[PDB]
């Protein structure tokens, strides 16, 4: 009997596949979160600036009130 | 020049240590007029030898 190195492809590796393609971003969609953060970080941060108005003339209020320094 | 006596206004000046009177903002309510009478005094005349009675 004569043995030789066997034959085998079974699945074929799939001969050339795209494996490339659009994920989690749409578009669109990006943008609606994009300028949507924007617009979320500026009303967050200009409240917190207001509230510091309330320190600020509370602050610059003990000079006028130290009169005996 | 003409400088002031030597035992000059206010015998034992200042409470304490400092931050505690910035502590409280209510100095500001109770006991204005002194502190008001004082400022007057003071942005009309210039000099310090003349309003030292209010301070």
């Amino acid at each position: 009997x004569x043995x030789x190195x066997x034959x085998x492809x079974x699945x074929x590796x799939x001969x050339x596949x795209x494996x490339x393609x659009x994920x989690x971003x749409x578009g669109y969609s990006m943008f609606a979160v994009g300028i949507g953060a924007l617009l979320f970080g500026y009303w967050s941060m200009m409240k917190w600036n207001r509230e510091r108005r309330r320190l600020q003339i509370e602050d610059f209020e003990a000079r006028i009130a130290l009169m005996p320094l | 020049e003409l400088p002031s006596l030597e035992d000059l206004k206010v015998q034992e000046v200042k409470v304490s240590s400092s931050v505690l009177k910035a502590a409280a903002h209510h100095y500001g309510a109770q006991c204005d007029k002194p502190n008001k009478e004082f400022m007057l005094c003071r942005w009309e005349e210039k000099d310090p030898r003349r309003c030292l009675e209010e301070g």
